[PDB]
């Protein structure tokens, strides 16, 4: 609503200055037709000054990201467990804005870099903005917010030459991981398929930290936020993600945009794990430690409501660039814990927005405004957009009749700290001994991946560690890996021509936990929005008909279908020149096109076959609809996820189960 | 008030600039300086700076961007937003346009035009157009300021410049600083005068509404408060702002002597029942009288109301027959005469002139 | 190092606050061991506040770029044409700093996006900093500075969703180009190989605008700045640039950094075309028009001196991120012309630094400081570093004895505007009709490309234009292209399924100019720094020995060799898993490795695909050891192809392969229309 009021329409009218004076902006005012430009040309200077000043500093982390508006709907009245107003009635709807992001890249870096991902959600509640500034991955790299700049420095480009962009595949990062063992758990997650998700819709969201739900009577329980995707979980393979980074840097933002535009907005079940205060240390680790999960085995999820994203921004800069999230945006009914990572975060987000906005009034930007009235004594500052009528902005006052009133546990639905919370002991800069096990949970995570998933994770480490220059850092990395799993270290060391150190089983175990594997999560529950590339030819009128018949049959099941040929024409969406296997979730070759797969000026040599071959190498469902063609490709007709049918209807029935399975993992060699 | 960001570059169709080199440069400064003040480029979006008509342009982004622009093709020329916003000019859209008869010719120069070289005749035109008393004030101001310059080469330099405007100003100013003026240099002397530049000579004020009247009274005598109340009623029905001063505050009393001062009023009236005040723990010694003497010495109308006036006038050393000095028994006849003095505003005959 | 004075050493010592107090920075102060963090913990807040404020706004354009220090050395005393002090004596040396960049992409975007490129040079002269803020391409898109935000909005990502990053391949850019025909010239350079240069070192530099050289006697001449690369000109192919963008987004910055570190700092001859004032309109077009070149046939180059980059920065943020160039940094001996694109640039560069630096004192940053004393009355402002002794900072004054003195043509070596310059006429917002021909010079450019270069250009157009959604915009684009060359409009039209419009020959001609063709500038004059990848195997003790012998011989000639194998060990530099054909200018397979041409250690087909990509992208490729037919047949590479090598002898192999590296690209391998 603050959003609609500030929309500006330029679909009609004459050019004006920012003060409403009609003007032109196509030619400079000059002293003669071939003369120098004039200082008094105010039209020139106001336009160029605005241009000179368009940029604002990028976020210190999560600079590359994309957002969408939507709705959260509560499933019940949750007053039994929380005082939160947005959760207080069945069907109660609250508007949201979500931004998704990578962590390390600058603002024009590729969506498909291997990274941890941000998932930040704002609830515009009727008791104030509430932000959950969360992740695709449930655990964080470090145990104390004071270490955040050390971690970020080491993962961001080397500061002498600023290389490499958006990547942990360099000496400093692995130096840091190998010296700071708290990093192991998140490192394993970022090195698994979670670090290269197929889209934002296909990842979960986590609050990471333990928070509190606080009832109106003052009792509290400990919670973890889990946003469970209704789209299913899916990842790219590394070799594909790299190619994508170069063919389409905007892949996730495009995906999110197109999904919303076509009536396929993504959905998540907003859940919590709920446990009592007395369980803080009961699960074999400390719930204040943000490098640990509570296994679903020990605490099941409760579904609180539905998060849907269904409307794209009108102006990316005003909305997605300017949105300023804060864990300090909290509402009555939620409270913090003494998690030292969370504690420090609270300071940074208030402070960093002065850098981004250049002024203290950043909560006045329409995207940051609340949906309820604002009553407070904050005044002045650069960019002040309000005109305050209260001329006695101090408490206590009589001159404004004691208004605004103080709000607290008793009065005005005020936020209040959980009254059971205590502190005791020395004032210390000490790490709690309860935080010292850095290795068991990464091992638990590794144990829970499938063999092929475990191979991708080894291969991700082999790829990155093989890029570290320093022999010493490489040894130190094997030393830490070895403490999670001797086998991982052995397999990683084989690729870099070092010996692993000897097994040190202090942290080894064989336990698994549910819901952390991508492959093990079964086929996608929907295939709407998946992309099919039909490779075809303009040489053969049969090929274009086979393509058009396939199209209409695939399009009904909500697939995004692209017909590729040599040149554009009615029915053909893309040329071979611009097509790549990374553009598709499945590739079908119509047999009418068999000639193309054996040279042309309209595209690079071998392109049509390379699309098909890349798709197959990368685990994707591939088919031919009419063969011989499977041989030019070296693709075995009998392989799973390879479809050969003469029939159009049976091709599609079969191929769609492919899309659902999504990736065919038997095509990947194991150690 | 603090955020309002003025610009001579905020101009509308029908007005234009001239090649005044002072104006020309100002046009650059005000656009640039609001970056400093506002800390970001969107300062026209502050309420006080907003226009009252629709804004249609392709300016975007910047810190503090309050607008959410619909048009996703903010470039000209475009087809994807149908060529909007359209260009405004002399012939379409009521565009600003530079005055089409303006031309430039000549070398690109960093030179002063010789037409600007006479710096002295107009200051002399100005000085000649002030009354004798206004002339003394101007000379006194210079004597005040130049007497605080430590550098004896700077004072000499100042007399040289003043001398080219008026020998007499130079001589009169030099007298206050013990330096001799230099010899008359009459290249720019003249006798022309001009209307409209003198204050003391622009007549009595055309209105006295809002002018401030201090009524000096006492709580010792309940008739002094009655005299003040009476005086209040007849002054306020002419729109003067009236303050009754006494030792302490009570019904009918606006200010205490402790906070009162002659700078707080345009005219001072003492009610004759308060004559005794003219020492206490409640205000500084001599305060009630000093209010009266100050207002007198600054040329304000001053008076005593009620009929016994000589105790007050004598203590103040104010002559009963002086212009701007009023003494009447009747409140009504007092107010009528006093209100003429308020319009005269200043009684210039209380200040000495150089021979 | 020229900025040694401002360096901070942290190779020893205990951590301190910014005010010198020794502290720790690893654990927050807590009320109890499992307690909440305390507000009084200043160590935490100073450290996080700094981090929270590390970012500054990126440049409005040319956000993505990289820089290095160097030296300029004058070849002569140039007083016969210019009063400029940095050009006044043979062998006079002046410290420079240079920054290269793309134009449209944000920070983080890929070096090998197709784009125009920035080439910005600072000369820290003994008479003030002088900046030439130039380009890799000699002509710009538009003819008036006021249109810059329109050009930049149309080519930058669409503002509802911010897509696509660093790319002109979208409707808004082509709408702009088609509606604004001044764009055609620059557009044809961008669509050619100049849009995707092999490295910063393989591109030329241009001032773009006509400037003036001014002598101490006040006479002047019109100049164009040309920086001619001593490394030769080389481009990538589009299909390769795209893969590189994703395999190494840092490709050009790394190429530059490594070149300087290995003692191969890149060089340019800094040159000018000089012409008389009275030739402003003599060459068939207006010298004030930044969309036009003076063909070299008409005004030859004079070499003024040598530009060499030979030192990397110490801190990228402090040096490269913060360097703030301005064409307003001009020195006596040089002046502006009435080019309306230049005239307006003067304003923007001074203003935009307030944005980046967040305060008025940006010239006090070390990278922006001059190398000579500063005497002026500028005072205060946020971040003021100086403590000025002069308490009378106004002119005219006597209380500081009239200092600082005014500098001009006749005293103090002051800057001065060329005394012969004049203006006459009405005060107008009109375009000179001498600027109206937008098409003849893009046609001249197209004609001077070899037939394969012309095919690449057409293919870059087909690639981008086929991605424009709007059929109107696509039609409008063929209309403009058609005014340049009917042939280009036909061939592009074919890709997108639309007829080209009827020939319109007002601007067609057959004229050619020297020195704009990359593929026709002969073989590279040097191969030092070029990258050779040797594919090899750990299965065979003999493949690693062929690789070692081959390494030794190639490294002798200053080539950068990478041995690739399944796994790293002594003498192996990279695994197949990380290697790609984009990492090399030439690929050799040692014939001990024939068998590789499936494993858990790299994706299926990776070794063969490296060789096949290298061949398909025009690179010299070969097989060394003597048995070649098994590798070559698996790859479908004919043994007698130009740029295909097979030899038993290491010595003989290398001599032939080095000729291929100089040819650089084998263009016989790409189809023609
Ligand atoms: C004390 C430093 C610090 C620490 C320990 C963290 N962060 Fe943070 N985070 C920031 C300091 C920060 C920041 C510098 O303040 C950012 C940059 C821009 C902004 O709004 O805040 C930020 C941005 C930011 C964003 C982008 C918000 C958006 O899209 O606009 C997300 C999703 C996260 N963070 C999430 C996390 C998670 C899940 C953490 C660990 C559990 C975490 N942060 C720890
Ligand atoms: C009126 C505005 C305007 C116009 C018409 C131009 N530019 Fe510009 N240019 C800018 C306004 C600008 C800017 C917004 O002021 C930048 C961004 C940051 C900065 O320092 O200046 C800039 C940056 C910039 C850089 C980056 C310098 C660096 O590495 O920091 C280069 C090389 C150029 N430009 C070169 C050109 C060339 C060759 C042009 C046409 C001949 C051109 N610009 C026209
Ligand atoms: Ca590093
Ligand atoms: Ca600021
Ligand atoms: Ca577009």
């Amino acid at each position: 609503s603050p959003l609609a009021a500030y929309e500006v329409d330029d679909s009609t009218g004459y050019l004006t200055s920012d003060v409403g004076g009609p003007i032109q902006d196509q030619t400079s005012l000059k002293a003669g037709i071939r003369g120098p430009t004039l200082l008094e040309d105010f039209m020139f200077r106001q336009k160029i000054q605005h241009f000179d000043h368009e940029r604002v500093p990028e976020r210190a982390v999560h600079a590359r990201g994309a957002g969408a508006h939507g709705t959260f709907t509560s499933y019940a009245d949750w007053s039994n467990i929380t005082a939160a107003s947005f959760l207080n009635a069945t069907g109660k709807q609250t508007p949201v804005f979500v931004r998704f992001s990578t962590v390390a890249g600058s603002r024009g870096s590729a969506d498909t870099a291997r990274d941890v991902h941000g998932f930040a959600t704002r609830f515009y509640t009727d008791e104030g903005n509430f932000d959950i500034v969360g992740a695709n991955i449930p655990v964080f790299f470090i145990q104390d917010a004071i270490q955040f700049p050390d971690l970020i420095h080491s993962v961001k480009p080397r500061p002498d030459n600023e290389i490499p962009q958006a990547a942990t595949a360099h000496d400093s990062a692995w130096d840091f991981f190998s010296q700071q063992p708290s990093t192991m758990h998140t490192l394993f997650w970022a090195m698994s398929g979670h670090g290269i998700p197929r889209s934002y819709r296909h990842m979960d969201g986590f609050g990471v930290h333990t928070f509190r739900f606080v009832k109106d009577d003052g009792s509290s329980k400990l919670i973890k936020w889990h946003f469970k995707s209704r789209q299913g979980k899916a990842s790219l393979v590394w070799e594909e993600a790299q190619v994508l980074s170069g063919k389409n840097a905007d892949f996730h933002r495009q995906d999110l945009w197109d999904a919303i535009e076509s009536g396929n907005g993504p959905e998540w079940d907003v859940c919590v794990q709920i446990v009592d205060e007395s369980q803080a240390q009961a699960f074999g680790f400390d719930l204040l430690d943000p490098t640990k999960i509570i296994p679903e085995e020990y605490a099941p999820l409760t579904k609180l409501g539905l998060l849907k994203l269904d409307r794209n921004p009108t102006n990316y800069f005003a909305e997605t660039e300017q949105v300023m999230f804060q864990p300090g945006h909290i509402v009555r009914g939620i409270d913090f814990t003494e998690d030292p990572l969370l504690q420090g975060r609270l300071f940074s987000y208030l402070d960093t927005q002065l850098n981004r906005n250049g002024g203290p009034n950043f909560e006045q930007l329409p995207i940051n405004m609340p949906r309820v009235p604002i009553h407070n004594n904050n005044r002045d500052g650069a960019g002040q957009m309000f005109i305050h009528r209260n001329k006695y902005p101090y408490t206590p006052n009589t001159l404004n009749s004691g208004y605004p009133r103080q709000a607290n546990q008793n009065a005005g639905r005020g936020f209040f700290t959980a009254p059971g919370r205590t502190a005791s002991g020395a004032l210390v800069r000490e790490v709690s001994p309860t935080f010292n096990d850095h290795w068991s949970q990464p091992r638990l995570f590794f144990n829970s991946l499938t063999p092929v998933e475990q191979q991708f994770l080894v291969n991700a480490m082999r790829f990155e560690i093989s890029l570290v220059k320093s022999e010493e850092v490489k040894k130190n990395v094997l030393t830490q890996l070895n403490r999670v799993s001797h086998d991982v270290a052995v397999r990683v060391a084989a690729a870099i021509g070092l010996g692993a150190p000897d097994a040190d089983d202090t942290y080894y175990h064989n336990n698994k936990t549910a819901g952390v594997s991508i492959v093990g999560s079964g086929p996608l529950p929907t295939i709407k929005t998946l992309r099919v590339g039909i490779l075809a030819t303009t040489s053969e009128s049969s090929a274009l008909d086979q393509a058009a018949q396939l199209r209409t049959r695939l399009e009904k099941d909500g697939l995004v279908v692209t017909v590729v040929a040599e040149t554009l024409r009615e029915g053909v969406d893309q040329t071979y020149s611009t097509a790549d296997a990374t553009g598709f979730d499945g590739v079908v070759v119509v047999d009418g096109a068999a000639a193309l797969f054996a040279s042309s000026p309209l595209f690079p040599t071998g392109r049509p076959l390379q699309i098909f071959v890349d798709a197959y190498r990368w685990g994707k469902p591939v088919g031919v609809c009419g063969s011989e063609v499977l041989d030019a490709a070296d693709v075995p007709e009998d392989g799973d996820g390879v479809y050969s049918e003469e029939s159009v209807d049976m091709f599609v029935e079969e191929f769609e189960k492919g899309l659902a399975t999504f990736r065919f993992t038997d095509r990947f060699a194991l150690d | 008030t603090e955020q309002v960001m003025f610009q001579p570059g905020h101009i509308v169709r029908g007005i234009d600039f001239t090649e005044d080199p002072l104006l020309q440069g100002r046009l650059f400064s005000y656009l640039d300086t609001q970056l400093n003040r506002n800390g970001g480029p969107n300062f026209e979006q502050l309420p006080i700076n907003m226009p009252r008509v629709p804004i249609h342009n392709n300016n975007r982004d910047g810190a503090g961007q309050m607008f959410i622009h619909r048009n996703k093709y903010p470039y000209t020329p475009n087809t994807l937003n149908s060529g909007y916003p359209r260009q405004a000019n002399q012939n379409a859209g009521r565009g600003f346009f530079t005055a089409p008869g303006r031309t430039a010719s000549g070398a690109l120069v960093r030179e002063v035009s010789p037409t600007f070289n006479d710096h002295w005749s107009q200051p002399r035109l100005f000085f000649n157009s002030l009354t004798p008393v206004e002339q003394q004030f101007l000379v006194n101001a210079m004597r005040f300021e130049i007497s605080l310059v430590k550098s004896e080469e700077v004072k000499k330099n100042v007399l040289t410049q003043l001398n080219r405007v008026s020998h007499d100003v130079a001589v009169r100013v030099a007298a206050a600083i013990g330096l001799g003026a230099p010899d008359a240099d009459d290249t720019y002397y003249h006798n022309n005068k001009t209307a409209g530049v003198s204050i003391v000579g622009s007549g009595p004020l055309p209105t006295i509404k809002t002018l401030r009247v201090g009524i000096l009274a006492t709580t010792s005598e309940s008739s002094a408060l009655d005299q003040a109340a009476q005086l209040r009623t007849r002054l306020e029905k002419d729109g003067l702002v009236v303050t009754v001063v006494a030792e302490t505050l009570r019904e009918g009393v606006d200010q205490t002597y402790s906070t009162a001062d002659a700078t707080g009023f345009d005219g001072v009236v003492v009610v004759d029942g308060a004559a005794a005040l003219f020492s206490s723990p409640l205000f500084p010694t001599g305060r009630p009288l000093q209010i009266f003497v100050d207002a007198y010495r600054w040329g304000k109308p001053v008076g005593v109301c009620g009929g016994k006036s000589s105790e007050v006038l004598d203590a103040a050393d104010v002559p009963e027959d002086g212009d701007g000095v009023y003494s009447e028994e009747s409140v009504d006849m007092f107010v009528e005469e006093f209100e003429k003095g308020l319009a005269t505003f200043r009684f210039t005959d209380r200040f000495a002139l150089d021979s």
